[PDB]
């Protein structure tokens, strides 16, 4: 999410057992790195 | 002792004391239920 | 007003200019404190009864 020129990254990792869809559960997202860049990003793509 | 303090842009007057309160690495400051300065972290060293 | 923090306004604006923002903070807190005291006087009448 972009806040007035700042990028904030949330990261969480938990083991699950899943094939398709999503399991029912609850988890908390912990922030990782705040990026004070200020660029506007209108689009994104998968590089992987 | 009770002194005038400025930490991370937060100002006020009160006694500076250490505690065991655990703060996440990205959190530089915290507030109480009254939306006032409660606990801060020093930028140069690691303390609560 | 601009902000609710007093030390934020004092060290920021000018003495003639800050009196305008501080007056907005005072008059706003005068009615809020007067409302609580008025509410206590009404509630105390029910407790006295």
């Amino acid at each position: 999410k972009n806040i007035d020129g700042y990028f904030k990254i949330y990261s969480k990792h938990t083991p699950i057992n899943l094939v398709r869809g999503l399991p029912q559960g609850f988890s908390a997202l912990e922030p990782l790195v705040d990026l004070p860049i200020g660029i506007n990003i209108t689009r994104f793509q998968t590089l992987h | 002792k009770c002194v005038n303090f400025n930490f991370n842009g937060l100002t006020g007057t009160g006694v500076l004391t250490e505690s065991n309160k655990k703060f996440l690495p990205f959190q530089q400051f915290g507030r109480d239920i009254a939306d006032t300065t409660d606990a801060v972290r020093d930028p140069q060293t690691l303390e609560i | 007003a601009i902000s609710s923090v007093l030390n934020d306004i004092l060290s920021r604006l000018d003495p003639p200019e800050a009196e305008v923002q501080i007056d907005r903070l005072i008059t706003g807190r005068l009615q809020s404190l007067q409302t609580y005291v008025t509410q206590q006087l009404i509630r105390a009448a029910e407790i006295r009864a």
